[PDB]
């Protein structure tokens, strides 16, 4: 998307933030279109700002919005649960222009450390003409991670599929990845790994055959 | 070219006009004076 | 009041075409503007496009200019919308909103969207009916720092999805991590779920995982059980 907003905040409810959408001056400085969206999970975005800062009809007072220069910025006071959601920040250049998106959550819970296991496939999958590992992580905070496959040193890269995170009842989240392999591949390596990483602090798993 | 009868022109529902076909061959000159256009979108950068 | 209503969720293969529609009511229709955005799971917004209804006038973006057939009929009040050429990159929720200010005789604008509609899912998947295999994913003594075990299963080469895992007929719903079902790149599904117990219960209690493939008709409940050594 071309224009640029941040992939998560976190605030305490109750408090007030602020998302930013900057780009060039073709969007943001040079025009007053910059708008903004919410969207609740699994349902239709719905208008929040317009016309850099606009309310339309039925928007709490506590939202409202701006742009200054080729910057522009979102605002939410009175913060509460209802505001947990989805917001996107459009503005016009020649087409329509979008953000990434940011996803609202609570704030105030400590920095926590990932949680990872691995199996090996079974037998019952290694007869099937399949060979298939699963990793699983769940219960960690602030929730930006990146998991990586290493077949002994060299990396490869085939295979791989991950969910989407989903907030456990913690207050925090969980996921998994799969990799897809066959008896040959899985029988004539020495091991296979799932690494993880966080803020420079690495963790790093492995398996091998029975 | 196309020749079509039944004319809605500016669209108005609820009412429709038919155009009475004319007898022979029809030919009309016609000078061109004017045009109207419309843009495309970003595409790509300072580019077509 | 103002309504818009799309088509439903199609599953179609790769390389055909698919149209969605939206109807519109409650206001002028032949002089609101019809955006149409896409949305892939997890992204952002897509804009493809718009038709004014007057008279359908059209403009589309770059990327989706010649996949995109979008079309309204005046009379009916129903727009529509066609993508040809299906590929799983083509796999979203699909929607259709108004801009903010009309009318029929001047006009404006480009930036509001507020009637929205409620999306439309398009699926496509090159697959095909198959058992899935189903294995337990069993705790090791190195993985167990504390005292609890975590645990689960996979359900893989199953198409179509999902697949649900619960976990002892119902009879634990703690610690139960189910995660989405996502494709593989054969397009065989793949998913799994967790959950997490003690070490002190290891012989003395019991987990399953329940995995119904409804469509393949293949289900297969496997135990997760301690990898004896
Ligand atoms: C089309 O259309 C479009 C749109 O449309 C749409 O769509 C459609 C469909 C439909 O729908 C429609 O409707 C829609 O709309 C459009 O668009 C566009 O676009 C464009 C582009 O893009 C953009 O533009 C941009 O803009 C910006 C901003 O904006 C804003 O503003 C505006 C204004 O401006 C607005 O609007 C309007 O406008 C108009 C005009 O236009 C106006 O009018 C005017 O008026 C005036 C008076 O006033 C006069 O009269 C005039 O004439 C007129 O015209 C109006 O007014 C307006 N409106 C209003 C309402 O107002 C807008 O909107 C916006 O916003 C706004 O704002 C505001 C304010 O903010 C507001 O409020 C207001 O306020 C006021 C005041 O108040 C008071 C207060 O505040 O309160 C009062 C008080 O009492 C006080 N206080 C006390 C205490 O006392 C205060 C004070 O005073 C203060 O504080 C002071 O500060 O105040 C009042 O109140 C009022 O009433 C109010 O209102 C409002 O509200 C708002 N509104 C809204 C939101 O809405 C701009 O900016 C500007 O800038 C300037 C500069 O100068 C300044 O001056 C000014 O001021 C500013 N402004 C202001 C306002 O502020 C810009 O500009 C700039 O940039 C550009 C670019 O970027 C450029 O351009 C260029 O041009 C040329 C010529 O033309 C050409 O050629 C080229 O090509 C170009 N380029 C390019 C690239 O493009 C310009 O020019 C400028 O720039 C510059 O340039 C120059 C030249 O070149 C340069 O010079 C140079 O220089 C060199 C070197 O240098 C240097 C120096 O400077 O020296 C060096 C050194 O060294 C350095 N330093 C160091 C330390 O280092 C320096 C540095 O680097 C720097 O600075 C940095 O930057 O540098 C050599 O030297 C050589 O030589 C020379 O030359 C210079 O530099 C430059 N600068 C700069 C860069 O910066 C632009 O303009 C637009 O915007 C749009 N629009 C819209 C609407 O969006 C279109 O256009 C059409 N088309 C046709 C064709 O048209
Ligand atoms: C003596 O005086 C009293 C008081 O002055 C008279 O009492 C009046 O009685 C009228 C009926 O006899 C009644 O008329 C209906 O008004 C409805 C309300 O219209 C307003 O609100 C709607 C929707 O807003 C609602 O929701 C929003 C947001 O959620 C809230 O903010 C609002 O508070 C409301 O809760 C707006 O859309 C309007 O713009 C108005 O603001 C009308 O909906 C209703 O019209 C519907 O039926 C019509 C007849 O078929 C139809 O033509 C029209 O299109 C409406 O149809 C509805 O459903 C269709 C379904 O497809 C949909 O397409 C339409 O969009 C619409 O939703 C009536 O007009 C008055 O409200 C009532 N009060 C007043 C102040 O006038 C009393 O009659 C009078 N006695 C005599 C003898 O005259």
């Amino acid at each position: 998307s071309a224009l640029t907003q941040p992939a998560s905040v976190s605030g305490s409810p109750g408090q007030s933030i602020t998302i930013s959408c900057a780009g060039s001056s073709r969007d943001v400085g040079g025009f007053d279109l910059v708008s903004w969206y919410q969207q609740h999970p699994g349902k239709a975005p719905k208008l929040i700002i317009y016309e850099v800062n606009k309310r339309p009809s039925g928007i709490s007072s506590r939202f409202s919005a701006s742009k200054s220069g080729n910057t522009a910025s979102l605002t939410i006071s009175g913060l509460q649960e209802e505001d947990e959601a989805h917001y996107y920040c459009y503005s016009y250049a020649d087409g329509v222009a979008f953000g990434g998106g940011t996803k609202l959550t609570v704030l105030g819970q400590p920095k926590a450390a990932p949680s990872v296991t691995l199996f090996p496939p079974s037998s019952e999958e290694l007869q099937a003409n399949k060979a298939t590992l699963v990793c699983l992580i769940s219960d960690f905070y602030p929730g930006a991670v990146t998991v990586a496959w290493k077949a002994d040193s060299s990396p490869v890269k085939a295979g791989v599929e991950t969910t989407t995170p989903s907030k456990q009842s913690n207050n925090k989240y969980a996921a998994s990845s799969y990799l897809s392999l066959t008896p040959e591949q899985w029988k004539s390596h020495r091991s296979y790994s799932c690494q993880v990483t966080h803020e420079g602090s690495t963790v790093e798993k492995t398996v091998a055959p029975t | 070219c196309r020749i079509k009868q039944i004319i809605n022109m500016w669209q108005r529902i609820g009412q429709a006009m038919y155009a009475p076909p004319i007898q022979g061959v029809i030919r009309c000159v016609s000078n061109i004076t004017g045009l109207i256009l419309t843009r495309d979108g970003g595409s790509t950068n300072s580019t077509t | 009041e103002v309504q818009l209503v799309e088509s439903g969720a199609q599953v179609k293969k790769p390389g055909a075409s698919v149209t969605v529609s939206c109807t519109a009511s409650g206001y002028k229709f032949t002089g609101y503007h019809m955006h149409w955005v896409r949305q892939a799971p997890g992204r952002g917004l897509e804009w493809m496009g718009w038709i004014n209804p007057f008279r359908g006038a059209v403009k589309y973006p770059q990327n989706f200019r010649g996949r995109v057939s979008m079309t309204r009929d005046t009379s009916m009040e129903i727009f529509y919308m066609e993508l040809s050429r299906l590929t799983s990159d083509d796999t979203a929720v699909y929607y259709c909103a108004r801009e903010m200010f009309d009318s029929s005789a001047d006009w404006s604008p480009w930036r509001g969207m507020v009637a929205w509609g409620q999306g439309t899912l398009v699926t496509v998947s090159s697959a095909s009916t198959k058992g899935p295999s189903v294995f337990p994913l069993a705790p090791s003594s190195k993985s167990t720092s504390g005292g609890t075990a975590a645990l689960g299963c996979l359900v893989k080469d199953y198409f179509p999805e999902p697949v649900t895992v619960s976990w002892n007929s119902g009879a634990l719903t703690s610690g139960v991590h189910t995660f989405p079902a996502v494709l593989q790149s054969s397009g065989l599904y793949s998913l799994s779920s967790v959950v997490t117990v003690p070490s002190s219960s290891l012989g003395t209690q019991t987990y399953i995982c329940n995995v119904n493939h409804k469509p393949s008709n293949t289900k297969v409940d496997k135990r997760v059980e301690p990898k004896s050594c």
